[PDB]
């Protein structure tokens, strides 16, 4: 369907990635934000590109070097008494904020937003990653927490900086997340504990062991509220007191996941990919469908690319982007919840005879 | 009619490639069986042998 | 520090020997990091790391590898796991009691890994007391397959099935809970109830490789190989593209009445073959090709050749003094039959097949005790019930 | 007059009469697909001869 390879010998990981409208345009629809270890953030827009054998121009939109390791971006609400969408970036040892503006150019790589840094934030520390979410029960708006590469927590009100402490039970940094609507700091240690700290000014809440690391956390309801926990062998799912709903053992090993929309109640659809560049699609438990892809990913996520709803992005760590390689027809995991250029040849052909020239091939 | 034209040339090319790899063996005399001193020779690893 | 956040972010997408060694690299910028010294612990875990028993999935066994179709059918914590790829069970197992008793609850881990350290030796009742008490504080799906492993070692076929009715109703649906309990089945030969579990692993998980061949190998014995050849035919597409493949591929379109995949298949399997070994065993294949097209000569060079690339091939031994005795060598035959069965002390078929040979001259006695195993190592059998009833109305009188 | 076709076939074949002891074969055999550990148990042990084959 589409493919690019950005860069020359950049590095990235999972946190590298997003899917939004961060411009506030009012047809919503999404953008590509992809960081790297440098600062060549992009911010892609691919037009649909048909089968006539050419490389189609202008693929860029902007590029702004940043001259840093970007560890990880994140689109959301990030100035105060605005309702406004902002990219927050973080560096290694110090944190942006950049308004987007749409410029007075157009399309066909007129720079279309210019870097207006709205707030840096010194750091005291040096981080490893960080979320976002409306902590204390605040409307609209959303705030920003940082952890340290020992491990604390400062977090950040789109005016200043609001208090720190330390993160018990630290041995290694691992992933972390904010649950929406239990509002706790879901995390997981080294200790195999998935731990989720009360967001007041520490004692734990409530563990949970779970036998191995874990790589990535997600959290989303739709209803009904689940914590996902994707782990190094085994692939987990919370309920919000720190019950196991289900699980399911893997025998290949993961590289990134994301829980994205449903098609019934009680069911949520899940991706993950291999690191024997296969993808499967998975209703709670339930294999549905799993085709292969070009390479292995290391960070997914799903938006609307040119209003078509089902997209999935496949960020490698060398500087692929291919995108959506429409194995049957590029949808959800729901019954065809998308065309979306349906219109193809086949898949899935039956015979495999040659019956060519078989005769006097002697 | 495909079909029966398909199996010969095939199985045409199995009578070379296995007769080439038998008289490949057979001048070597890998073989355990013989015809003119008319023994036999099997060989094994014994449970002791560890 | 962008050395330290190399170092980890190389082991989230697995780049393991370049973790190692600038892990290390900051292994002399200090004393002692505890951080670093983990993750040189943990980066060089996973180079090789592997849990289960050499699980070899068989779709033609019955007991030693018989054929089918003519029977019938804190820190310290991963401290701790460097000496688990090592296998220095002994010296983890104090450590590991050391810090069960330094917290002595809320680590089902610790419980469950002391007695897999326990089954690792052969403390085979001592594991079984250990993890049994996890079981009762947590619900996990590799404890259900620890408990039912050693119960299985422990040889009570009846102790597996309650674990594979507890936890299925926890874990429902689940997938390799259900391999599990079809795998113990086969052990049994119990495929009235074997075959329909594996129709459940085929049921969702549409994609489990061992569960495809278990059935498609089961149907093409007991006259159905034209499914099993939808089985293979499928595994195929998936792209796994083995040397063992192209042999079942190839059985399967002969068998089905399909003359052209049937020997491209075994030209492409005799090319990528591993071993010396294993090239025997397409070559044997092949013999029962060429038996069923009637060329001998050809069928006579066929496990030839399997048996110069392997002796000790206990099939081909029976299977060529068959094709010698159809020509009239008899004390050529009688011989290889001999060292057939000293090959195959199971197997029926040298063992029969001596006792109409030693029979047709008239040596009534070895004919008995060739004729004696054909009913030991296969009974049921009829043209063997026919043959010792024949030779014990001439044991007794006239 | 278009053609005739007609080439009869016997519709009858040679029923047997008695059994016959006879000599039978081995039976062809399906080669196991081997595990996704033991394919890599195999590739670490088959690298485990070189490195000690030049040391």
């Amino acid at each position: 369907w589409w493919s690019t390879i950005l860069g020359d010998k950049e590095e990235f990981d999972q946190g590298c990635l997003c899917l939004a409208n961060v411009d506030n345009s009012g047809n919503g629809q999404d953008k590509i934000i992809v960081g790297s270890f440098m600062g060549y953030l992009r911010i892609f827009s691919p037009h649909p590109a048909k089968t006539g054998d050419g490389a189609q121009a202008e693929d860029l939109l902007l590029e702004v070097d940043l001259r840093d390791p970007v560890l990880q971006v994140e689109v959301g609400k990030f100035v105060s008494g605005t309702e406004m969408l902002h990219l927050a970036v973080l560096h290694s040892r110090k944190l942006c904020v950049y308004s987007v503006s749409g410029t007075l150019g157009n399309v066909e790589h007129g720079n279309q937003c210019q870097m207006k840094l709205m707030y840096e934030h010194n750091l005291q520390r040096t981080a490893c990653n960080m979320t976002y979410g409306s902590f204390g029960g605040v409307k609209g708006r959303d705030l920003i927490c940082i952890q340290s590469m020992d491990g604390m927590l400062m977090v950040f009100e789109q005016e200043s900086y609001a208090f720190g402490r330390f993160l018990p039970g630290f041995l290694l940094p691992g992933p972390l997340a904010y649950s929406s609507r239990t509002d706790s700091f879901l995390t997981v240690s080294s200790c195999q504990q998935v731990e989720s700290y009360k967001y007041q000014v520490l004692v734990v809440d409530w563990t949970l062991n779970i036998g191995e690391q874990a790589l990535d956390i997600c959290i989303v309801s739709f209803s009904a509220s689940s914590v996902f926990v994707l782990g190094e062998r085994n692939f987990f799912c919370l309920k919000d007191n720190g019950q196991i709903r289900f699980m399911k053992k893997l025998d290949w090993s993961p590289s990134c996941f994301l829980p994205y929309c449903s098609v019934s109640e009680g069911t949520i659809n899940t991706l993950i990919g291999n690191h024997n560049n296969m993808l499967h699609i998975y209703q709670d438990v339930t294999l549905k469908w799993a085709t292969q892809l070009p390479h292995i990913p290391v960070a997914v996520r799903v938006g609307c690319l040119h209003d078509l709803k089902g997209v999935i992005v496949t960020l490698s760590d060398d500087g692929h982007l291919q995108c959506s390689y429409l194995g049957t027809d590029p949808s959800l995991f729901q019954a065809p919840n998308v065309q979306s250029r349906e219109l193809n040849y086949d898949e899935l052909d039956v015979e495999m005879k040659e019956l060519q020239k078989i005769i006097k091939d002697v | 009619t495909a079909m029966h034209r398909a199996f010969q040339t095939d199985l045409y090319l199995l009578r070379l490639r296995a007769a080439r790899a038998y008289l490949q063996a057979l001048e070597s005399s890998l073989s355990p069986l013989s015809t003119t001193a008319r023994e036999p020779l099997k060989l094994h690893a014994v449970v002791q042998g560890l | 520090m962008e050395p330290l956040l190399l170092a980890w972010s190389y082991f989230r997408r697995r780049k393991f020997q370049l973790c190692a060694d600038l892990c290390t690299q900051m292994l002399e910028k200090s004393p002692y990091d505890q951080a670093a010294w983990i993750l040189k612990a943990r980066a060089l875990t996973e180079m090789v790391y592997i849990d289960e028993i050499d699980v070899d999935q068989e779709g033609i066994a019955e007991m030693m590898l018989d054929e089918n179709a003519i029977a019938q059918v804190l820190a310290k914590a991963l401290f701790e796991y460097i000496f688990h790829h090592e296998n220095d069970v002994k010296t983890a197992l104090d450590l590991a009691a050391l810090s069960t008793e330094h917290s002595q609850y809320k680590d089902w881990w610790w419980k469950v890994q002391i007695g897999k350290c326990y089954y690792r030796l052969g403390m085979y009742r001592e594991a079984e007391k250990q993890f049994k008490s996890a079981l009762k504080q947590q619900e996990m799906v590799d404890t259900f397959l620890y408990l039912a492993k050693v119960y299985v070692s422990l040889d009570q076929p009846v102790t597996a099935l309650n674990l594979f009715k507890q936890g299925l109703d926890k874990f429902p649906g689940e997938v390799t809970l259900l391999c599990g309990i079809a795998r113990i089945y086969e052990e049994m030969n119990n495929m009235s109830s074997a075959a329909e579990y594996y129709k459940e692993v085929l049921k969702q998980d549409n994609t489990h490789v061992e569960a495809i061949a278990c059935i498609g190998s089961n149907h093409f014995y007991s006259d159905q190989p034209e499914i099993a050849l939808r089985f293979y035919r499928r595994l195929l597409q998936m792209g796994i593209y083995n040397g063992q493949l192209f042999n079942n591929l190839g059985l399967c379109c002969f068998y089905a009445q399909q003359y052209d995949m049937t020997l491209t298949s075994f030209e492409r399997a005799l090319s990528l073959a591993e071993n010396e070994e294993e090239a025997a065993d397409v070559w044997y294949n092949l013999g029962h090709v060429a038996v069923g097209i009637g060329d001998t000569n050809l069928a006579h060079q066929c496990f030839r050749l399997a048996l110069v690339n392997n002796n000790n091939h206990a099939e081909a031994y029976n299977n060529l003094a068959v094709l010698e005795m159809r020509k009239g060598h008899v004390e050529q035959a009688r011989a290889l039959l001999q060292t057939a069965s000293s090959l195959a002390p199971h197997m029926y078929e040298p063992h029969f097949n001596f006792a109409t040979i030693s029979d047709k001259i008239g040596d009534l006695q070895r004919s008995y005790v060739a004729a004696q195993k054909s009913e030991a190592a296969f009974p049921d059998h009829v043209d063997t019930q026919h043959l010792i009833k024949q030779l014990r109305q001439h044991f007794a009188m006239l | 007059v278009k053609s005739m076709f007609r080439e009869v076939l016997p519709k009858q074949g040679p029923l047997f009469v008695e059994d016959i002891m006879t000599m039978v074969l081995c039976k062809p055999k399906l080669l196991p697909l081997k595990s996704l550990t033991l394919e890599k148990l195999e590739k670490m042990h088959q690298a485990a001869q070189n490195t000690i084959r030049q040391q």
